[PDB]
């Protein structure tokens, strides 16, 4: 067994945090699939985002405090298509 | 219950068996015997600590009892009410400004009219020393910021309940051009509750800085032009002015 992309980062953030012992207000909630979870936040729960599944966060979705529903692969790529880059289809 | 210039005598006292009835009765008749005062302020915070500062030729008078006090803010930028609500368990201590900024019922609360005049240096007790004399590449810039809007656009209701914040701005400093340019310029500081600023002039002292959302309703037609609707104030401004909109790239939600 080895460690997910997620509690990768969740450990490099919170050693981070006690390393050089400065809190960081974000640490991932990523499920027991390994991936990430949709909706991403911190232990205030005040701005909870949608997020890619590969990481990245989806820009524009950061409500405050609880997305009903999260865009998925294709709505993301129909979007920023119609924005305008590239590949008009 | 502002003022943001001018504050003679802060007779700071209680009551303790009295009544701030009394202290109305007193700082009242303290304004009949001289021309350095043209109005008074009242205050009280969480009870006893009350102020009767006179008012000697006031550049403005700001935020309204009638405005929208909510943008979630308090102790901080909170310059508005004037009024610095700390939690040091302090709860007890009194403390005044310059401004009636208080360090600290909340019934604060302020007068006008002496109808006043003066001479220079000649019963000189306040004057308007260092007007700021703004630069014309800050301030002939902002004008541009702004549109100026067509009267006959706008009809008056009287009727319709509108929010907004409310101003005076004396003649004695003010001018005709820097009534606007103190106006525009206090538009851009509210960067999300102002969109129409207007000037009017209903008597012979002062200006009338009247901040405002967009008050621009529309019927249920569909039809592309916006020639069939138009704006809505409590009154017709003579001056009146856009914040045009500036949309930035980065769309900041998902629709
Ligand atoms: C903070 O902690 C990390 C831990 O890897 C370390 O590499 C770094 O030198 C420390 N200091 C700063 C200024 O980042
Ligand atoms: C002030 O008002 C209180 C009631 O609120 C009353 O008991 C008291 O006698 C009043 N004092 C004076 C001096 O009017
Ligand atoms: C008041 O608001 C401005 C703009 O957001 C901010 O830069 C400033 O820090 C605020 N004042 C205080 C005391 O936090
Ligand atoms: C305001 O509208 C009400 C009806 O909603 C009407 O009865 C009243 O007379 C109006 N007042 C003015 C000043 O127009």
């Amino acid at each position: 067994a080895c460690l997910s992309f997620c509690q990768l980062q969740k450990q490099q953030i919170l050693l981070s945090g006690y390393i050089n012992s400065t809190d960081t207000s974000y640490l991932p909630q990523c499920q027991d699939s390994g991936d990430y979870a949709p909706v991403q936040c911190d232990v205030q729960q005040v701005q909870c985002w949608c997020v890619d599944a590969e990481g990245m966060e989806v820009y524009g979705t950061r409500q405050l405090g609880r997305p009903k529903r999260c865009p998925r692969s294709c709505e993301i790529r129909n979007r920023r298509l119609l924005h305008g880059v590239g590949d008009k289809s | 219950q502002n003022m943001l210039s001018g504050l003679y005598n802060p007779i700071v006292f209680s009551a303790s068996g009295a009544n701030l009835t009394d202290a109305h009765l007193f700082c009242l008749l303290a304004c009949d015997r001289d021309l350095c005062c043209d109005g008074f302020v009242l205050t009280q915070v969480q009870g006893g600590a009350i102020i009767c500062g006179l008012l000697s030729s006031p550049s403005v008078l700001l935020c309204n009892v009638k405005d929208w006090m909510d943008p979630s803010e308090a102790w901080a930028n909170a310059t508005c009410p004037g009024v610095t609500y700390d939690q040091e368990s302090h709860q007890v201590i009194l403390r005044l400004g310059d401004q009636e900024f208080i360090k600290s019922f909340q019934q604060v609360y302020l007068w006008k009219d002496s109808d006043m005049g003066s001479r220079p240096e000649s019963m000189g007790c306040r004057k308007d020393t260092v007007p700021r004399p703004a630069s014309p590449t800050e301030a002939g810039l902002t004008t541009e910021l702004f549109s100026p809007v067509d009267l006959n656009q706008v009809i008056v209701n009287g009727n319709q309940s509108l929010s907004s914040q409310k101003h005076w701005l004396f003649k004695h400093l003010f001018s005709a051009q820097q009534a606007n340019l103190w106006c525009l310029s206090r538009c851009v500081q509210e960067h999300s509750f102002c969109q129409l600023a207007e000037i009017t002039e209903s008597a012979s002292l002062y200006f009338t800085c009247t901040l405002y959302p967009e008050a621009q309703v529309c019927d249920d037609i569909m039809e592309s032009n916006a020639q069939g609707c138009r704006l809505i104030l409590p009154q017709m401004p003579k001056a009146l002015f856009r914040k045009k909109v500036i949309l930035e790239d980065k769309v900041k939600n998902f629709y």
